[PDB]
């Protein structure tokens, strides 16, 4: 994967083996020519599931890290979890030089051991756009009940499976991409919506694909809704109360840069 | 210059290290507890000296006091309590060497370890290929995976800045009925290019304060104290103005069944790792201003 | 390799059955704006040059929505 352009910023998602970093130098020419400043560099990445097959600088973190460093040497990177388990890869970037109010918002959900019953509607023998043939394939699995009318949304049923959707509403964006192999099932979600409580949008997700294991990554700009509310020892809604059936397995918080937090959760499903 | 070999999957741990795979650091920690409290008797200075051998380390002094047993090697300091042994250490020091020989003491004298860990306290960063660093990090994750397959690694703060590496194994019985609990106390100073000795001392009986100096220098406190757990913030200043470095790292363990400024000092990096179990690990380092 | 990514490693291989990399990277660049700067930002670009990045990735655009705030597309492998 997904893109997301918008007046102020770029966000390029992508799965599989994709060199995602190929596109930076010519990311900075796009900024460029519009007159524009780099102030802010994120990457990021779940850990992979099959890190040996991973190409160019992605072989391994510490390629990601040369790779990221020969361009932006400031940056920093970090490990969020266990690292022989779930966690998550950062490398931050920043060059803020006029302060300014930071009201962003993040959230970000993968997903694996995805629902049997829901992994029959993400195949198909041929490839789909947004149609009527995937209208019946949101609203068979649950998906029309997270992405509703009030937004704009295109959304590819790949072959012979894969599932990959995008929405937008106003200034807000929304992707969900599925990989649904039994054996290697994996959900993924992220959406930048402003919300005091973000456990209602998660469950959601979580009555799509109702996972064996999932993790959840909050990131909470200072300016923002939910940063007064985090800030004030207000819920935020990835507190383990709201997941009865899941017990939580580790949690990570950490200001990775002055004012600004990240939370990451691990749960995983009971008996 | 890249091509797919169709390889095997290592069995194990050890197998993964030797075939897909100077020390930079500026402390190790090994602690293991335990289900019940230990007789502090029971095992004798001579086994627990056996023990350090299997890492190349001789004992050279001990003292014997209410609670707790001291060990003082060449490079490294071994407190024994009866709720656990912990063990601090130089970066020459092989560590990892001295892991399962410590498991195998306990195995012998029907001692359950039910919790552990190995930190290492990192100036550098382990992707830096000069140094020797990233193989010693292998051969630890090599014998503490093997010993506690439950176990996992962490890395606490900025991988190219100061930053712990730590590898917990939880193996605590917390069905209702256990009697197993955890109001454990533990606070960590490390302060770098301080402005050569090992020291412990002890205010009460199974509690003390341990203190290493050692070569760019550096010192390293360490306290289990509940008394420390109430006035943290006065004891860190008494340490900093004693030494004066120039950046420092605290780990501050909030435990399940119970540090936002430094005086010239600002905050390079903070967070916490909330463990499964409900315990927390926090941590911040902080530079001169 | 270092034992950073070791470690992941054998975390993936003690979960590996006999297969595709869902997990996803992402890569998330805020710009700065000045006196001079287009004041549609980077959406003051064409469809022209965000296909040619794509391309820089090897992938392609299937569909593309927009609106007044943001521009989005769906990629293939
Ligand atoms: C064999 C195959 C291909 C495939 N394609 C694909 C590519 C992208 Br980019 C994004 C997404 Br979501 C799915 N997905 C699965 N599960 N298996």
């Amino acid at each position: 994967x997904s893109l997301f352009v918008m007046k102020d910023r770029v966000i390029l998602i992508t799965c599989g083996t994709i060199t995602l970093l190929n596109c930076v130098p010519l990311i900075c020419e796009a900024v460029s020519t519009v007159c524009g400043e780099v102030e802010w560099v994120s990457f990021m990445h779940k850990n992979y599931s099959f890190p040996w097959e991973q190409k160019g600088p992605h072989l391994s973190m510490a390629e990601e890290f040369k790779t990221l460093r020969s361009h932006f040497p400031s940056g920093q990177p970090f490990i969020f979890g266990p690292i022989d388990s779930d966690h998550y890869f950062l490398y931050f970037h920043s060059d803020v030089v006029q302060p300014s109010c930071s009201d962003d918002a993040q959230l970000s959900m993968t997903m694996y051991g995805l629902d049997r019953n829901q992994t029959k509607h993400w195949y198909s023998d041929k490839m789909l756009p947004t149609g009527p043939e995937t209208a019946v394939i949101r609203e068979a699995t649950g998906l029309s009940e997270v992405v509703d009318d009030s937004w704009i949304l295109h959304d590819l049923q790949y072959e012979p499976c894969g599932y990959s959707i995008n929405a937008i509403r106003g200034s807000e964006y929304q992707t969900i991409h599925i990989t649904p192999e039994e054996h290697c099932s994996f959900a993924s979600y992220e959406t930048n919506t402003c919300a005091l409580n973000y456990s209602k949008c998660i469950c959601g997700v979580l009555r799509v694909f109702d996972p064996e294991r999932f993790s959840v990554i909050v990131f909470i700009d200072p300016d923002s809704a939910v940063g007064k509310s985090y800030h004030s020892g207000g819920t935020i809604g990835v507190e383990p109360e709201y997941y009865p059936n899941y017990e939580a397995h580790h949690r990570t918080v950490n200001e990775y840069t002055p004012g600004h937090w990240v939370l990451k959760v691990n749960y995983v499903k009971r008996a | 210059t890249r091509i797919n070999q169709q390889t095997e999957c290592p069995s194990s741990v050890h197998d993964l290290v030797s075939c897909w795979g100077t020390d930079s650091g500026l402390e190790k920690r090994f602690e293991l507890n335990f289900a019940q409290p230990v007789d502090i008797g029971t095992v004798t200075v001579k086994q627990l000296a056996s023990v350090m051998e299997r890492a190349g380390e001789s004992l050279r002094q001990n003292s014997a006091e209410l609670g707790i047993h001291t060990l003082k090697f060449d490079r490294s300091l071994l407190v024994f309590t009866a709720k656990q042994i912990v063990v601090r250490s130089s970066v020459s020091v092989m560590l990892h060497e001295a892991v399962h020989p410590m498991l195998e003491l306990m195995r012998s004298h029907n001692i359950i370890v039910d919790w552990a860990s190995f930190m290492r306290v990192n100036y550098g960063s382990p992707w830096d290929m000069t140094s020797e660093t990233s193989d010693i990090m292998a051969h630890e994750y090599a014998e503490l995976k093997s010993a506690f397959p439950t176990g996992h690694p962490y890395l606490a703060g900025p991988v190219d800045r100061d930053h712990c590496f730590y590898f917990v194994y939880d193996g605590i019985d917390r069905d209702p009925s256990s009697c197993r609990r955890e109001n454990d106390v533990q606070i960590n100073v490390y302060m770098y290019n301080v402005q050569e000795q090992q020291l412990l001392v002890s205010h009460c009986a199974g509690e003390y304060e341990t203190l290493r100096v050692s070569t760019h220098p550096f010192a390293s406190f360490e306290t289990n104290a509940v008394s420390a757990a109430s006035d943290i913030t006065k004891i860190v200043n008494g340490l900093l103005k004693k030494f004066y470095p120039e950046r420092v790292l605290l780990v501050l363990l909030q435990d399940r069944d119970a540090m936002d400024r430094l005086e010239g000092f600002t905050v390079v990096h903070r967070g916490a790792n909330h463990f499964g179990g409900g315990y927390v690990f926090h941590q911040a380092t902080y530079a001169r201003s | 390799k270092d034992s950073l990514s070791l470690m992941a490693m054998w975390g993936s291989i003690a979960r590996f059955d006999p297969s595709f990399e869902g997990p996803e990277k992402r890569l998330e660049v805020i710009m700065r704006v000045v006196d001079g700067t287009h004041v549609s930002g980077l959406l003051a670009h064409d469809d022209d040059v965000w296909q040619k990045v794509i391309d820089a990735i090897c992938a392609h655009i299937v569909s593309r929505e927009f609106n007044e705030y943001i521009r989005s597309y769906v990629l293939s492998e």
